């Protein structure tokens, strides 16, 4: 069933599962055209495929070329995307393929059920949880692997760089949706907490900077008080 | 025109026939219907009176046999049986037509309705959805489930409609998911209609039984198969023309015919608000939009 705040515990056993989030496979930007009607140019995206207890990232790059000459493109996003995961599922040797996935998106329920027909056994599953996986873009190596792409490609990351040496996969999630959720929020803001300090670097094979545990408490306090300080700019409170 | 004796009516029962239905007493002379025409199926059912629980009936058609009806007080319920002796039963029969104790079908000449709710309904596809191969006659209550519903307990009393599943390996082809998802064609004409049913009419026959046992029987599976062979249809966007052109004349009169009242328990809103105004097919049912609109617009 739906995955939320009462099975919480079970994103992190020993039963491989993935999210997928779709928010970024169709990005757009509207402009006027000469004539003064309004058009859309589609910039590349991405499949966001996470397996949130080893942190391993399958990012599908989406190329525009995926679009031309396609009609009623955000349905077709949906439909690509669960194409793409089913491709990913039958590339995995059986031990490692899932056996849940949780899409972010009811939307994508149906798509992703129709392309999984060949695994019965692969659970899709919504979830209840927010989670601020649209934010993927807002880490430098990834939108520029996406931007600088000039053809499908996948390109596997661990989000949770080496984190895992020291901590929990729960706590790393925990770090991540708050990351995310900051970039989300106050994307410069968030970016100017994490470089603020020049002496505090991001190694060539990570994504995130490489903070000692009492600096990521620090940098931690840092987005919360980021996402409280937005809650309160929003509402007037 | 033929009859359908009774033995007797030692039970109170609101037996039907068709879409007609009368009041027996208990232990009233009772001896059957007779005028029955000729050229149709027909249902004769029942509901008892001191325990509206299982309405159940037989499906039959007098052209395959002489058929009469006898209370059973171990089994407690009115059985459909054979008779193989002709000239008892012509004996029979003619008594109690003599005495006047038969109700007659009560057919208005200008009255096409039951030949519009059968028109594709033969005796012959009854029987293999209804598989009690020793009897001419089809025995259906209340409460048999459809082998659906049960892959979803006794195999020998299920409903063996045509199972449909617009999540399924057979419905969708691999390598045409979006395609074969938004648009059903394929599954309606190449796997339903050129592979399992062979054509149109045996499909329409299959969609009138399950709708009229939905509708004497208030059986639940029924109105799921009803309502899943309109969706088939209105949902591909490749559709013979006399196909629908046929389709809106059949669900007209089963919208012509539905208990007013029953309507709740009997349509499906989501099912009809998408085949009348989302579906491909949304405009090719002038006929049934029109009597859904103005009969049931709550539903809609
Ligand atoms: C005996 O049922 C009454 C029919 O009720 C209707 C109401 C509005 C429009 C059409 C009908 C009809 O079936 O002609």
């Amino acid at each position: 069933g739906a995955m939320n705040s009462s099975n919480y515990a079970e994103l992190f056993n020993n039963d491989i599962k993935l999210f997928v989030d779709d928010t970024n496979v169709y990005r757009v930007t509207v402009h006027k055209t000469f004539e003064g009607n309004v058009a859309t140019k589609a910039i590349n995206g991405c499949i966001f495929t996470l397996n949130p207890k080893t942190g391993h990232l399958f990012l599908k790059i989406i190329h525009t070329s995926v679009w031309a000459g396609q009609k009623r493109l955000s349905q077709l996003a949906k439909w690509k995307t669960a194409e793409e995961v089913s491709a990913l599922v039958r590339s995995l040797p059986k031990e490692e393929q899932p056996k849940q996935i949780i899409v972010t998106r009811k939307a994508m329920l149906d798509p992703l059920e129709v392309h999984m027909l060949d695994f019965p056994n692969i659970a899709i599953r919504p979830t209840e949880l927010r989670l601020p996986f649209s934010a993927a873009m807002s880490i430098d190596k990834l939108s520029d692997v996406v931007m600088k792409a000039t053809e499908p490609q996948m390109v596997l990351f661990n989000i949770y760089d080496d984190w895992l040496d020291r901590i929990s996969s729960y706590t790393a999630f925990s770090r991540l949706t708050l990351l995310l959720r900051a970039l989300k929020t106050n994307e410069e803001s968030a970016k100017m907490i994490l470089l603020s300090d020049p002496t505090i670097t991001i190694k060539s094979y990570h994504l995130w900077p490489s903070f000692t545990d009492e600096q990521w408490i620090t940098i931690e306090s840092q987005m919360r008080d980021l996402i409280l300080t937005e809650y309160g700019r929003k509402y007037n409170v | 025109m033929n009859t359908v004796p009774f033995t007797s009516a030692p039970i109170e029962v609101t037996i039907g026939i068709d879409q007609y239905s009368f009041n027996v007493k208990e232990n009233q002379p009772f001896h059957g219907i007779k005028d029955i025409p000729i050229g149709h199926v027909h249902v004769i059912h029942f509901q008892h009176a001191d325990n509206s629980s299982m309405r159940y009936g037989y499906w039959f058609d007098c052209r395959m046999g002489n058929f009469y009806i006898q209370y059973d007080p171990k089994d407690g319920l009115y059985k459909m049986m054979e008779e193989r002796d002709g000239a008892k039963f012509e004996n029979i029969v003619h008594n109690f037509k003599e005495r006047q104790m038969m109700v007659s079908y009560p057919k208005i000449d200008e009255d096409d309705t039951w030949y519009n709710l059968t028109e594709f309904v033969q005796m012959d596809k009854i029987r293999k959805i209804v598989r009690k191969d020793e009897n001419q006659f089809s025995y259906v209550d209340s409460s048999m489930t459809t082998v659906q519903e049960n892959e979803l307990s006794d195999p020998a009393h299920s409903l063996n409609y045509t199972v449909i599943n617009f999540k399924s390996r057979e419905a969708i082809r691999p390598g045409h998911e979006m395609e074969d998802f938004l648009d059903k064609s394929y599954y309606l004409n190449t796997v339903m209609l050129q592979g399992i049913f062979k054509n149109s009419s045996n499909y329409f026959g299959e969609l009138q039984f399950a709708f009229l046992n939905a509708m004497f029987f208030g059986n639940y599976g029924s109105s799921l198969q009803w309502h899943a062979m309109i969706e088939l249809i209105c949902s591909s966007a490749t559709v013979p023309k006399h196909m629908l052109d046929k389709l809106d004349e059949i669900l007209y009169y089963q919208i012509k015919t539905l208990p007013e009242q029953y309507s709740d328990i009997l349509l499906n809103e989501r099912v009809w608000n998408i085949c009348l105004y989302s579906s491909f097919q949304k405009n090719s049912l002038h006929n049934t939009e029109k009597i859904m609109e103005n009969k049931y617009p709550e539903l809609l």
